[PDB]
Formats: structure tokens, sequence, C-alpha cells
RNA sequence: GACGGGGUUGAUGGGGGGGCGGUGUAACCCCCGAGGGUUUCCCGAGGGGAGAGCCGGCCCCUCCCAAUCGCCCGAGCGUGC
RNA sequence: ACGUCGUCUCUUCCCAUCCUGGCGGUGCAGCAGCCGCCAAGGGUGGGGCUGCCCGCCCAUUAAAGGGGAACGUGAGAUGGGUUCAGACCGUCGCGAGACAGGUCGGUCUCUACCUGUCGGGGGCGCUGGCCGCCUGAGGGGAAGGUGCCCUCAGUACGAGAGGAACGGGGCGCCGCGGCCUCUAGUGUACCGGUUGUCCGGCAGGGCACUGCCGGGCAGCCACGCCGUGGGGGAUAACCGCUGAA
RNA sequence: CUUAAGGUAGCCAAAUGCCUUGCCGGGUAAGUUCCGGCGUGCAUGAAUGGAUCAACGAGGUCCCCACUGUCCCGGCCCGGG
RNA sequence: GUGAAGCGGGGCGAAAGCCCCGUGGAGGCCCGAAGGGGUUCUGAUGUGCAAAUCGUUCCCAUGACCUGGGGCUAGGGGCAAA
């Protein structure tokens, strides 16, 4: 069996949304991606309600900007920073410069082998294998 | 039916939406506690205004276990109350209501309470109490009847509330009449009734709004692509089928806030001797200052910056309790 | 419960207050409010320049 | 409309003093100022020091002013089963 | 003279049940799947294409059920199509013209009288008047619904590949009810900067519909925070005990 | 052979193709529209004008960047009702 | 604002010529007030300010341009960039 994350996600205030481009915090070829879907027992909405996602969830995307072989394929990715401000659950109020994704397999081992800039404790936590490589973790 | 299914706009279970018919709580449901000795079921106060603590997480099993973590607190000025009377309840054999069969007072209320009374010069207390005795053996349930003290609050008006509060912890009948009857003439201070980290229920008035829109009472949608719409975007579209007509689960404009609500299982996180300690340097904004005795709640409360709230034992309480040991509240935000 | 300064104006931030703000270089700054971070991140302020930080 | 609080045996609104807060450092005065001229005692955008200054549909304290004078509603009696 | 498609908005009802609850069968080892029965309390979503409806498709999902209400709802909206007058094409017609073939354009009227619904008031009654505290017939409720992770356990099962469950621990999403401490928005209270002009200059000020720009208390507010449960009774589909005819 | 000839150059699922969301490419995560090709073309074609887009367009349409309260999802404020 | 014909200078060059800069002031030319028109919001109004208006956004704006006064054409007739 493999590591396991914290079993536990926090209410975040979601900061990318369908349709969301996102910059790719990692070597894995794609520069920028489009947000398409949310997976998990928290990407459910309601009608009109468009599904969004915070750090440390994971989205499906498709490659915009990149490598020519990775160009219109689907992938993974879990969300390292955001830009919209999210309230920790001892108190703290965060807010990042930008907004990050780091794709991923479907079992969230990382594509690249590098991650780059500083990473939300959330994403680490809940990932293992993000965290191996998260230089800075904030 | 709908297009597309989603939920309905608002609860039906709170109908009609109208305004309180008091301004004071009055509390439909009192549980039935066994903590070894007798005591009163609840308390009421004064809801002074918000703040954040602090406090250490007790919690064994939570994953903050052990750390400080920022909680939003209410505070509560509770200046003690003043116990008038003591009422007997019995059931009605015709149909098994509850019906008061009599109530002693004490002999001299203060003065104060004649501004909502009409009361005798004295009441002869001995013959009350001996009647009272009469109607021991068909007892079931005993109150004591109480009024707030609000000169001792931050408010400083004069008039006070009166309510029944029940007596309870421990299922003999005749213990809690005894005790409710050493109580004609006193005071009862919070921490005569409650104790730190425990839980408890509060009831209260909540703020007035006044007439409110469908948009902001029911939360229904504002029509989308909001300016093309002749006649109007803050509003639903139609008000009904063609049968049956309004009903009355349409969402419609009216009264919103002033109304009664309860909520459960607020912990208590400090009940403070002198105000003063919790007191911002500037006062409680639109409140003023607590010079006496005061709660510290976890979490909001129903109701505007001087409403009375009552605090009860709570009636759903979860299945795992709250730890003995007093909560460790490190910090407030109204200190230094 | 413990107090960090305010990453512009220098003063204590009590727990509960502000926000912390990541750059994208991985240094974090700490606002104890709105009037510094949009003065220290958006409009560029020198905390020299300004009289209020001056004479805190 | 209503509801709630106060009404001199009174802190209900205002005023005054204090607290807390917003903005950002007024006036006056002293120093620096690219350079030019009645040559270095004048002009000059601006920078610095001390002092902030203005303001609060918030909190406290204090009867200084006003919560006055007044106008109304109100059961009371019979009868039968 | 009953406003002609669809969509929007909003409410309710049906069950021939897609998921969620219960049970059974299986050509049910496990993981999955298939089939039947009870059950309508709750959920059934987000997009691409087309005027659509329907349908196909994309990424999710516990699942992304279907129907009725004057083909619910235009004195509520919208007006893309259809279905007026202008025009083009193809075809038909000697012709003017025609086509439910395609195409571009093409006024959506009304101060609400009654009733209904939602909230807000005045009175009379309640067996003389009044004050305070209570009771609870009945009425409303979805006030809650539903997922995921760890452990169990790489265990049961299985030749292997694969691979559960009960119980225990933690947390969301959707809905509902509150609240304003934090953060976010606003904030024509307030403070400052600055453009043009006018008041002789400085200072102070008018106007540029806050002149514009920055900050911002209170208040309000959500993008923020808090609460939002188990149990008992009789039952349904049925499974059993004892038990004769 | 039939009322003479028998659709040439070109052009096309056309504002002209019913079948039909025609088939194959482009563009989208997904394209009944659009673009590029294909063509025994229900029923295209030469002053009945064919082909043809430089310039021009309050003409009809698709794509891209920027942009945003159109929307997610609503909030607060201003003037008049 | 653009900058036609025409007219100067300079540069390259064997000739022709080509290039740069200026001058010049053409056009049912362009942006845009007045003026003219009437596209959008399918905005307001829709017992109206009005039996066709108002706001906004727009089109033209040296010309087949807009406009006053006078004159001609009359009903099976006129007049029509239709
Ligand atoms: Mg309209
Ligand atoms: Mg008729
Ligand atoms: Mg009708
Ligand atoms: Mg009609
Ligand atoms: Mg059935
Ligand atoms: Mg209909
Ligand atoms: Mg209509
Ligand atoms: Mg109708
Ligand atoms: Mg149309
Ligand atoms: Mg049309
Ligand atoms: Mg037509
Ligand atoms: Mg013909
Ligand atoms: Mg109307
Ligand atoms: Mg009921
Ligand atoms: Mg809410
Ligand atoms: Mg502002
Ligand atoms: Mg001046
Ligand atoms: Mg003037
Ligand atoms: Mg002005
Ligand atoms: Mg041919
Ligand atoms: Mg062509
Ligand atoms: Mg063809
Ligand atoms: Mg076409
Ligand atoms: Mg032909
Ligand atoms: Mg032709
Ligand atoms: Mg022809
Ligand atoms: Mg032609
Ligand atoms: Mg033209
Ligand atoms: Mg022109
Ligand atoms: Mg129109
Ligand atoms: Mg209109
Ligand atoms: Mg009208
Ligand atoms: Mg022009
Ligand atoms: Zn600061």
């Amino acid at each position: 069996k493999r590591t396991v994350g914290v079993p536990y996600r926090f209410h975040v205030t979601p900061g990318i949304f369908m349709n969301s481009l996102v910059p790719v915090a990692d070597n894995s070829g794609a520069k920028l991606v489009r947000v398409i879907g949310v997976v998990g027992h928290y990407s459910k909405s309601v009608h009109r309600r468009i599904p969004g996602a915070g750090v440390g969830d994971m989205v499906v995307v498709v490659v915009r900007e990149g490598k020519p072989e990775l160009r219109k394929q689907i992938f993974r990715a879990i969300v390292v920073r955001q830009r919209r401000p999210y309230r920790r659950p001892d108190g703290t109020w965060v807010a990042f410069e930008d907004n990050a994704v780091v794709i991923v397999t479907p079992e969230g081992d990382p594509k690249g082998s590098e991650i780059h800039g500083p990473v939300a404790m959330e994403a680490t936590l809940r990932w293992p294998t993000i965290a191996n490589l998260a230089s800075i973790v904030v | 039916g709908l297009k597309i299914n989603r939920p309905r706009r608002g609860s039906m279970g709170v109908y009609p939406r109208k305004r309180a018919a008091d301004i004071v709580p009055r509390v439909r449901t009192w549980p039935e506690v066994n903590l070894g000795k007798p005591t009163l079921l609840g308390f009421a106060a004064y809801k002074a205004g918000m703040l954040h603590a602090v406090v250490v997480d007790d919690r064994p099993t939570s994953p903050l276990y052990g750390k400080e973590v920022v909680k939003a607190v209410t505070v509560l000025d509770a200046p003690p109350l003043y116990v008038a009377a003591v009422r007997l309840y019995t059931l009605d054999p015709t149909n098994g209501y509850k019906v008061a069969v009599g109530e002693a007072w004490v002999s001299e209320p203060p003065a104060d309470l004649r501004r909502v009374l009409t009361l005798p010069e004295k009441f002869d207390t001995e013959k009350q109490l001996k009647a009272l005795e009469e109607y021991r053996d068909v007892a079931v349930d005993v109150r004591v009847l109480v009024a707030t003290q609000p000169r001792l609050s931050g408010i400083g008006k004069k008039t006070p509330e009166v309510l029944e509060i029940p007596v309870g912890g421990v299922p003999s009948i005749d213990e809690r009449i005894n005790f409710a009857i050493s109580l004609l003439g006193k005071t009862v201070s919070p921490k005569d009734v409650f104790t730190p980290g425990q839980l408890v229920d509060v009831i209260a008035v909540t703020k007035g709004k006044g007439y409110q829109g469908v948009v902001k009472r029911f939360g229904v949608t504002i029509l989308p692509r909001w300016h093309k719409h002749r006649k109007g975007h803050r509003r639903t579209g139609t008000i009904g089928p063609q049968a049956p007509a309004l009903m009355f689960t349409q969402p419609r404009p009216g009264q919103m806030g002033f109304h009664q609500r309860t909520e459960y299982n607020k912990r208590i996180l400090k009940i403070g001797d002198n105000g003063a300690e919790i007191t911002p340097k500037s006062g409680f904004p639109h409140y003023g200052v607590i010079k006496g005795p005061y709660i510290l709640l976890q979490g909001s409360v129903p109701g505007a910056r001087k409403r009375l709230v009552v605090l009860r034992y709570p009636v759903r309480p979860p299945k795992k309790a709250p730890p003995a040991a007093e909560p460790q509240v490190v910090w407030v935000s109204s200190q230094s | 419960m413990k107090i960090h300064k305010c990453s512009f104006c220098g003063a204590d931030i009590p727990p509960g207050y502000g926000i912390m703000y990541v750059r994208s270089d991985g240094t974090v700054q700490r606002f104890c409010s709105r009037k510094c971070f949009v003065s220290a991140v958006k409009y560029g302020r020198n905390p020299r320049k300004l009289a209020w930080v001056r004479k805190k």
C-alpha cells in the first residue's frame, strides 16, 4: 500500500473554476492548462453553480500551452497556489501571489520531477508525493 | 415539474415569518438532566458583542488537537437573576395538560418589579407556601419566576424581564420543590447554573431587518442576465401555476428578522465574575461596558446586541461529551 | 499566540488579524491590515516615505 | 401603524470632558533645496524636524439644555335558563 | 377573440424508482454485474452542438429517473424559431403569383376592481374590568440530505490476477437557520492627493451630477464564521417461532 | 427518341442539397453552426449573367487576443419614483 | 487628417531609370462639432411630454449635401433612386 495523506479536507474558498486558465508549477512540459473538471466528494454543485477548487483539490485539466505532444491532452492536477484568500482551520488568513497547479496521475503522483515555487500546506498534507518534491511549504 | 432539479428556496419550517409575539424568548422545551443536585435548568443574559479568542483544542481525536486555534466568541452580560416566585404544576386528568396549581411570592418584591406587575404592598408568603404545600402530592414540575436586573447590566434600563425557569437535576420532585422554595427572594448567578466547558442551547429573538424582498427573504435568484427583464429583476418570474392558486409555499416579500430561533450545542468557554477583564477599552460597540459576571460562548448567538438570551441545558447533545476539564482560553481579542 | 510584525509598518499583529501573503519567490510577508497590504503590494509604496509609518 | 427603552425618585437625545478609532503629519517656526537674481538674507517645485490637524450616524463620565405643559379611554347595571 | 414553440423564473403533485433506505434471487467465489419486491423523505448537477424540444457528445458524479399542473407559469420576462407586410435563391406557374424548402430584416399594450398569497395594523368577543406568567387543541417543517479518507486489511474470498464487509476514528459537498469576531465588498459619514476654471494671490472654497483618484469608522453583507441528532412505536416487502385444521 | 438542343467554362451540401448532424480534414474537453476539400448537383451555371473580395459596409456569420457584475452570486451605495 | 496631377533639391547610377526629402493642394477621400439621418439597447414611455416622443448607442457630414421663399404636376389622375 501507499503512504496516506490526511483524512480531512477543511473548507477552502475556491480560487479556480471551469474554464479557468492556470499556470503549471512543475517541469512536466505543460505550461498553461484549462480547468475542465473537479474530482472528488466536494465536486458536486447545485443548479447554475459552477464547480470550483481550492489549494489541495484535484482538478481535470487540458494542456493549452506547452510541449507539442501534450497539447489538447487531458490530465489530472493538484492546486498548489491560489490568489483567492482562504482561512485555515486554525484561523489564519492566507493568500498567494498567483494560481498554480501540478500535473499528477489519477492516484496523485506528479508527472514532473520538480515543483517550482511555494506550495500550500493543504496540498502537501493531502498528497504525500507532492510533499516529497515541494522545496518551500507554506 | 421543474425543468432542472434543485432544492426549494428557503425553509417552510419557519412559516409564517411573522414578527415574534414577544421580544423575550419563550422556551417550549426544557431537558431532563441528572446532575445529582437540584439546580435551575437555564439562565437569561444580555448579548453584549462578539470577539475572537485563542483557544487550545482539547478534543483528542480532532486533527487540531493540542493546537491554538482562533474561535469567534459571543460575550453575554449576565447579572444575577432575582427569584420572585415559585410555581407548581400538575397534570389535568381530563386531557393530560400541564396546569399551574398555585404559586408563592416573596413578601417584599423589589420596587422595579412594580414597573411590570400589579402587586400588593405585601405578599403574605407563609399562607401562599401553606396553600402550595397542599398540592405537593400531585406536583409533577416546579419552576421559579425570575426577574432580570438590568440596572446591573450595561444597558442600564430599569424595567426587568420576567420568565419561568424550571428546577431540575434530580428525579425527585420533592427535593426540587424544597430547593425552589429555598431560593425565594435570593439571586442566582451564572456559576450556580452552568459549568465552564459544557454545552448549552441558546434561544433568542433574532435581529430585526424590517420588510424585505423575496431575493433576501428566501434566496430566490435575481433573474439571470438581469438587464434584459422588463418590470425588474429582484423578483420571481411567476407566482404560481394556474392551480392550486397562490399557495402558502410561494416565496413572497414580508417581514424579515425579529423571529424567535433556537440554536444548539454552543460551548461555554468561560464564566467570569467581573466584566472589566473582557470589556474592550473602547467599550462594546453599541452596547457599553460589562461590570459584573459574564459568559463567553463559542460561536454566534441569535439576536441584536442588547437582546435577552436564554441559555438552557442541551436537548440534542452529541454522543461524545466535551472534556471534563475547563477549556484553555489563552487570549481574547479585547485584551492587550 | 505568537506575535508577528507587519511587513510594511512594523506593528505587532495580534492573533486572528491580518493576512499572510506569499510572494512568487516564496517569501512570506504578513500585513496587519488592508491598508498596509495594498501599500506594499498593489501600489508599491515606500514605507520610509510615508509619514504615518515613520511616526508610528 | 405596531414594538422596545426613558421620562426628573432621570443619564432618554443634545452639549462639554475623557476613551477608542479613520486619515496621514495642518498652521507657525527652524534646516536642506536644482539653479537664477535686486550679487550670500530675494525667488524656487520639493525634502526633513517638532507639533499633527481635521473628523466619528461608537463607549464612559458630567444635569449645562431638553424629556414639559397638558389631552383622553376605562369596568360599576339589570334578566332568564 | 382563452395570447400561438422553446427557454428563464417559481411552486406543488404522481410513481410505472435513476441514486439514497429495506429485502430477495442469480448461470451471486471476491471485485463488479443482471433481475424482482417494498419504498416518493431527500437528491437527480456542470458544460459542448442546435431557435429548439428531443438527441448525440465532454469532464465529473451516490445518481446525474420519468411524468402531471389550460402541452403549469408572456395583465411575470425573453422573442432565437414558427407564423403578416420588404428582399434574395431553388423549384413550380404563360402570367400575376405559390412552396409546412433555404435565407436576411421585422412595435410583446393595461394606474390591479375582486379573490388569492405574503407580511403589517384597529376593534369586538372570551359572561364585571385589568396586569403578569403559563398551558397546548390544532397548524407548518426536509431541517436536514449525501459523499470521501484512515483503520479493519492487501485480511476474508481466490489457482492467480485481483480484492471486500460490519464496527471504530476524521472531514467535506448540497440544503436550512443564525451571526459580524476575522477576511472580503461597500461605505456620495470622514481624511488626504490632484486636473480645469472662477472667487485678486496664499489659505479656504464653488462647479465639472462624490470632478477624478487613494484610504476608510459604524452599519449592512458573503467570498467569512457558528449551529444543523440520535432514539422510540406501529408497520411495508418479507424473514422466523410455536402450531393445528 | 421526346415540345429545339442536350448544361460548355466554371462553381457547390451555396442565402441554391430533400435525404442530411452527407463523407473526410481544421478549430473545441465536447462544433446539428463555421472554414477547407469531395460531387451522375431532390432542383447550380453564364449580361436569365458565370467565376471573382482589392477597396468599402449600422449588411449576415464563425474563430482568436484583450476585456469585463453577462455569469458563478450576490452585496453595498447615490439621485428620482 | 490624408496628400493626386504638377514643381524643386539630393543620392545611386554607363543609358534609361530608380530611391529619399520637400513643395503643391485633388477627392460623390477619412476622423469629428453644427446640421441632416434614424442602427442598437428589441432602454424609458406605452389612459404618453407626444394619435410616433425621450435617453443611449449610432450613420453622413465638399456633396447624387442640408435648408428658407416663390413656382409647376390632381384622382383611374399625379409623383415615385420602386
Ligand atoms: Mg424588453
Ligand atoms: Mg369569450
Ligand atoms: Mg387569460
Ligand atoms: Mg383576453
Ligand atoms: Mg411502487
Ligand atoms: Mg402552457
Ligand atoms: Mg406579454
Ligand atoms: Mg398569464
Ligand atoms: Mg424572431
Ligand atoms: Mg428570422
Ligand atoms: Mg416569414
Ligand atoms: Mg419559367
Ligand atoms: Mg402592475
Ligand atoms: Mg406534524
Ligand atoms: Mg445563509
Ligand atoms: Mg471609497
Ligand atoms: Mg490654493
Ligand atoms: Mg459658480
Ligand atoms: Mg458636485
Ligand atoms: Mg459540369
Ligand atoms: Mg463564389
Ligand atoms: Mg451541391
Ligand atoms: Mg452556410
Ligand atoms: Mg439549371
Ligand atoms: Mg440569377
Ligand atoms: Mg437559371
Ligand atoms: Mg455575377
Ligand atoms: Mg452606405
Ligand atoms: Mg466624404
Ligand atoms: Mg426592433
Ligand atoms: Mg422598447
Ligand atoms: Mg407604464
Ligand atoms: Mg464623419
Ligand atoms: Zn501594517
